[PDB]
């Protein structure tokens, strides 16, 4: 199967700016007829991917003008004119020449702006965790920007690295910014023992990490 | 690309009577339909379009052509004539690593050059008789069959070269040095020498054969590059 | 034309199941149908392709076996059957409409998704959070509601009405060990927070189960 | 029975039988005339055509009389060349059951104003003449109704599927045979002497032999890529273990051939191959003493390559007859 | 490059009745459909006018004549330079030792190659006897003169094997072919004296053999050569 590779993973670029996408394929695709078969498809969230380009250059109907292709034997790419809010979405290179038919490998579209440090924040379980038999401890990271995120679960001086949940949101609309939920479970019979703990994070804005630390023992 | 060819087959329909300005053809489907078609078993449908004709120049012009795109099952083909083809081809390398003295090297060599031409003359019965381009097939066996024959050369010569005796050849000094010492070392063959003149002769008989049997088997291998890029 | 996909499906694992697409408004027989597979990571791998006119099929290397396809066409439906399902099998998978070096990939299914697990229906068990009392108090706080113990998808996160919509930040579900679970959270004025009443909303279809739970200050 | 291009080629009587309303008449009015015959272009027809019809015609072409009954009965027995395709199975060639089929039905009226009945439920073979070649197992014709895209109404149609068996003895005799003795003498390179100096002819008339044989049945069975006749395996195995033979004789050639002054005999080839390899054979050396070094170690090569004949002439014994076996029993064996 | 006509004229209806104008001169392409083994060179139709025996009337006609050139790499690959490869075995057997024991069946088989791929290409051309092809009389030249090497070879094998326990060697054939045609051929015997009177004469003979071999691979070579450039070029320089 030919192998189709995308580069850059992902492409942050503002509004207004010019996107250029790259696609290689691991061996020319040309084909006898005079022409290479290649679509560009592109996927917003939540939704079925739909088709941009196809025959390299041919542009699909219904489609803004900005978009356009090129390419030759086995290097091809995709302009975008200018960048707008729909445009936002994951964008695949499609080869059509030979069986099988594979898909690429995907490049992610964002738009940047003025990075905002994030706003850390700490919630400790509540009486139903208690009654109920457990101890859930999250931490909250809101209205960040760009993903140089990074988030460490010190506790009274000890990094507890077990347990750790990896949940962000992507990019918003009205902040284009992202999040970071980082959980631990704890049981009463653990909850109740350890004395401290703390929520470090390093950010590309602060160099420091950030601490964030409450007492069990109070 | 036979056995492993596409064809791009078409069928343009048209009115023998009535031009565009007394009827327009419309087409009912962009695609030929396949809702009562029985499987054909050597051959696999790719895409039926159809398209709508005119001719800007003409104004008169108009027709309606379904482009069939069909794809060969390679297996039969695969089985009956590369397989065979392929194991006649790995014999012309024997010819260099068999010794003179058995006195068998043309039988098997003629053989294998009356193996290629046959196979050779039966693709040429299986296409069509046309000269724009050449199916890869038939080019690389007619590379072995060249091959070949220059192997039947290159034994006849060193046929020669082993029936030799010091009664009737005397051997230069430069082919001693030369066939001897030099060549051998870098073939590592090391000859003996654990001690005549007729055994210098069939040495230097075996040492060609030794240096074409190279020759024969990184060209050979490297004649996959002519097969390979077929699949 | 419009391609219909099949519903959701929730699977054991080592079972099979049997996807349909449906496909209307035209030559249904004289089409591929494409078979997508997008894993809720990342990444569009193609299955294989399925000619309904024909019984002609093809397959990517790495679903050879795993997947089967088989057309019907009195109904205009295809169907591909996934045997030994494993966890990785669970994805979204889309049906496409293709004529190969003539048409590309412009109409898609709905999508399917499919889920292999172990675990049966279970009601979710929401724990509101809120700031802990260690902590300074600022023009600014943030709030804290927590979804656990559920299963399947999907759990709909909101607050009172829409009570205060804009910027929630709700996160994707994650497994801890089996089960589901989510996050959210809210800025809103300090001092508005505790004169004015906030609640996170829960509701989970395949459970048929709603929730409200308000959240008041510690 | 056209294998290669996949046509059945059929000489039938098209019998059909209806009713006409308008043609009635009281024979007592006309001096007692019970019925007569016409011809089929001055009356209405059914439209029975053959929907997989190849190289041939869809309709009735001939056009005989028909018979017309007083009662407004009409009967009409045309015949009719028919070139249907059908899909060939040689698997077993030549010991195949072929499968063909006939699929009959009005063209243009569908079930609610033309509706066929099967007169009897089997093919008529008073008249039929003895082929010689091929013998009918059975040919029963089965009624199916199915709905078309085309059209919204539901087109009844008989298909009639000949299940004809060949009678083997003459592709037997003229292919099968020659193959098998051909076979015979695959393993037997490896039994002749080196000295004879004609393993290269035998194996290679061997090998050419089966080539010319493939290339025979290859201008028989149909060019699908769907089944493999088990002769065509067997003669392609055969194939690559000759050639895998031709290489081995070029070897033991090679290696009967050498002497002391151009190539030397290692310790461990001649300890395995003159001590432990002929033991295990059953085949023992004479224990001789010759002094002469020159002549001696030029007897050992000529051993050697000797030993090693004996090693492939067991295993291709085995593989022959293990491949043979296991090709062509489970099959017989249903 | 072909010549063919067609001859396109009113059967029953004279010059004086039916007049044929012709509409255009060359016959209309615009809807030709590429063969891949013909190319058209030049189709013009010409208007000609005669008298038969039958009847007393002029009748007009108009004839196309078509001028087709064919496409040679598919003969080309298929017929002649597989003929080449076989040709160029034909002086081999001359250059063969007589004791390897196989230059009766390379000859045989050069022969035999040779005679089948005369007969494939009589399978092609018309059974005419007005022209012969240059491939059909290159190839029956070549066999004639394969046959001559048979004979030759075969006389060659008899020589070789000659001892003196049955046959005697002449003082004319030791003189010739062991002083003069060797110094000719540049082919130098070694100065040994064997002392075996029957090995010794068992060697001259298969010398004299080897000789007699040289001396019809110089003729055979040129011959040969000459022959095919003596056949073909003339053609080639139009
Ligand atoms: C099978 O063969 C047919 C005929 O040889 C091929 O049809 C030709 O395809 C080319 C490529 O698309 C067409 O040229 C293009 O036409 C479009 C629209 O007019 C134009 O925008 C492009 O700039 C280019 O000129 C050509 O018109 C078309 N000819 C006909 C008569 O249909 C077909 O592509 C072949 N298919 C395969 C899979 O080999
Ligand atoms: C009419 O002919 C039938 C036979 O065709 C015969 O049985 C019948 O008796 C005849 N009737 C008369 C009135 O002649
Ligand atoms: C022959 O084919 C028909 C239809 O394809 C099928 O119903 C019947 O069972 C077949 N008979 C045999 C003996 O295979
Ligand atoms: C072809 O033949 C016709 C009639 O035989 C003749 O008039 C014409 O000159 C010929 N053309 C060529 C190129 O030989
Ligand atoms: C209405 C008509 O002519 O239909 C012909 C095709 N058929 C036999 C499949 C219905
Ligand atoms: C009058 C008539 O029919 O003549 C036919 C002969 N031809 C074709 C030579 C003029
Ligand atoms: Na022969």
């Amino acid at each position: 199967d030919v192998l189709m590779t995308q580069t850059p993973l992902s492409l942050p670029v503002s509004l207004g700016d010019q996107a250029s996408i790259s696609c290689r394929s691991s061996q020319s695709i040309v084909h006898s007829n005079g022409n290479t078969y290649l679509e560009w498809y592109l996927q917003k969230p939540g939704q079925s991917p739909k088709l941009l380009i196809y025959k390299v250059s041919n542009r699909f109907s219904g489609v803004p003008d900005r978009f356009s292709g090129s390419g030759s034997g086995t290097d091809f790419t995709l302009k975008i004119s200018r960048v707008e809010a729909e445009d936002l979405g994951v964008y695949y290179c499609f080869q059509g020449s030979h069986v099988p038919w594979t898909f690429g490998g995907g490049t992610k579209l964002e738009i940047k702006r003025a990075d905002a440090a994030p706003t850390v924040s700490i919630f400790p379980p509540s009486s139903e965790q208690l009654t109920s038999g457990g101890a859930s401890v999250v931490c909250f990271l809101n209205n960040f920007y760009p993903k140089d995120i990074n988030v460490k679960w010190k506790i009274d001086g000890s990094e507890r690295q077990n347990g750790v949940l990896n949940s962000w949101t992507d990019q918003d609309s009205k902040d284009s910014t992202y999040s970071m939920s980082s959980t631990l479970t704890l049981t009463k019979d653990e909850y109740e023992r350890h004395n401290s703990y703390t929520c470090e994070a390093t950010h590309k804005t602060s160099t420091s990490p950030i601490v964030k630390s409450f007492n069990r023992n109070e | 690309h036979f056995p492993f060819d596409q064809q791009n087959c078409t069928m343009k329909f048209r009115s023998w009577t009535y031009d565009r300005t007394e009827i327009d053809l419309v087409l009912k489907s962009e695609v030929a339909s396949l809702d009562d078609f029985t499987p054909s078993g050597e051959w696999d449908i790719v895409a039926l379009p159809g398209r709508r004709n005119e001719n800007p120049d003409d104004s008169t012009y108009v027709d309606i052509t379904y482009d069939f795109i069909i794809r060969r099952k390679p297996l039969f083909y695969t089985i009956n004539l590369i397989i065979p083809c392929v194991l006649i081809t790995s014999l012309a390398i024997l010819v260099f690593y068999l010794p003179s003295d058995c006195g068998e090297k043309m039988t098997l060599c003629i053989s294998v050059l009356l193996a290629l031409t046959v196979f050779l003359l039966l693709i040429s019965k299986i296409v069509p008789p046309t000269s724009l381009d050449v199916p890869l097939v038939g080019k690389y066996l007619m590379f072995t069959m060249v091959l070949v024959t220059f192997s039947i050369v290159t034994s006849v010569c060193v046929l020669n070269v082993h029936h030799r005796s010091p009664t009737t050849h005397t051997m230069a000094p430069w082919v001693k040095v030369v066939f001897l010492e030099k060549l051998p070392a870098l073939l590592f063959m090391q000859q003996p020498r654990h001690h005549s003149v007729s055994e210098d002769w069939k040495y230097v008989a075996m040492v060609i054969d030794r240096l074409f049997l190279w020759i024969f088997v990184f060209v050979c291998v490297f004649g996959t590059i002519g097969m390979f890029l077929q699949p | 034309v419009q391609l219909q996909q099949s519903g959701a499906e929730v699977m054991k694992p080592g079972a099979s199941v049997k996807i349909s697409c449906k496909g209307t408004g035209y030559t249904f027989s004289s089409y591929w149908i494409e078979w997508v597979k997008q894993r809720p990571g990342h990444g569009l791998e193609r299955i294989g392709e399925i000619l309904p006119g024909s019984g002609s099929t093809n397959y990517n290397e790495k679903f050879r076996g795993k997947a089967t396809f088989t057309a019907d066409k009195s109904s205009k439906t295809a169907y591909m059957q996934l045997s030994s399902l494993t966890s990785e099998d669970s994805a979204v998978y889309y049906c496409a409409r293709y004529l190969p070096y003539y048409y590309a990939m412009d109409y898609w299914g709905q999508g399917t998704s499919v889920t292999v697990s172990s675990a049966k229906t279970t009601p979710p068990s929401v724990y509101p959070l809120a700031p802990g009392s260690a902590a300074q108090t600022n023009s600014m706080v943030t709030l804290g509601c927590l979804v656990k113990g559920y299963f399947p998808e999907p759990v709909t996160v909101t607050w009172n009405s829409g009570s205060l919509s804009s910027g929630v930040h709700t996160f994707p579900a994650v497994l801890q060990s089996d089960l589901y679970t989510l996050s959210s959270s809210v800025t809103v004025p300090s001092s508005t927070w505790p004169s004015e009443t906030v609640t996170c909303n829960v509701a989970h279809p395949a459970s048929s189960t709603k929730v409200d739970k308000k959240i008041v200050p510690r | 029975v056209d294998e290669k291009n996949q046509m059945m080629t059929t000489n039938v009587w098209v019998k059909q039988e209806w009713h006409d309303y308008k043609l009635r008449w009281d024979p007592a009015d006309y001096e007692n005339v019970t019925s007569i015959r016409i011809p089929s272009e001055l009356i209405w027809r059914p439209d029975i055509v053959l929907y997989n019809n190849a190289d041939g015609d869809f309709a009735v072409t001939h056009l005989t009389k028909a018979h017309l009954f007083h009662d407004g009965r009409v009967q009409w027995t045309p015949p009719a060349i028919y070139k249907s395709s059908c899909s060939i199975d040689v698997t077993f060639f030549p010991f195949d059951q072929q499968n063909c089929t006939m699929k009959f039905g009005s063209w243009t009226y569908d079930k609610a104003k033309i509706d066929l009945v099967n007169m009897h439920s089997r093919v008529d073979q008073l008249d039929f003449w003895e082929s010689g070649e091929w013998v009918i197992v059975d040919a029963v014709g089965t009624y199916n109704t199915r709905k078309y895209e085309c059209c919204a109404e539901i087109y009844p149609d008989i298909t009639y599927a000949f299940v004809i068996r060949r009678l083997p003895l003459f592709y037997t005799i003229n292919l099968i045979i020659p193959c098998l003795l051909i076979s015979c003498l695959t393993v037997l390179v490896f039994y002749l002497p080196s000295e004879c100096g004609e393993k290269i002819t035998l194996c290679i008339s061997v090998l050419l032999s089966l080539t010319v044989f493939l290339l025979l049945i290859t201008e028989i069975i149909p060019s699908t890529s769907l089944v493999i006749p088990l002769i065509g395996e067997y003669l392609l195995f055969t194939m690559i273990f000759v050639t895998l033979s031709i290489v081995i004789t070029v070897f033991v050639l090679n290696v009967h051939h050498r002497s002391p002054r151009t190539h030397t005999m290692p310790t461990w080839v001649r300890r395995v191959f003159l001590d432990i390899v002929p033991r295990l054979l059953l085949m023992k050396r004479p224990s001789v003493v010759d002094t002469d070094f020159e002549r001696s170690v030029k007897e050992d090569w000529k051993y050697v390559a000797m030993v090693i004949d004996r090693i492939f002439l067991w295993m291709f014994i085995i593989v022959c007859l293990l491949g043979t076996v296991g090709l062509f029993l489970p099959p017989w064996l249903a």
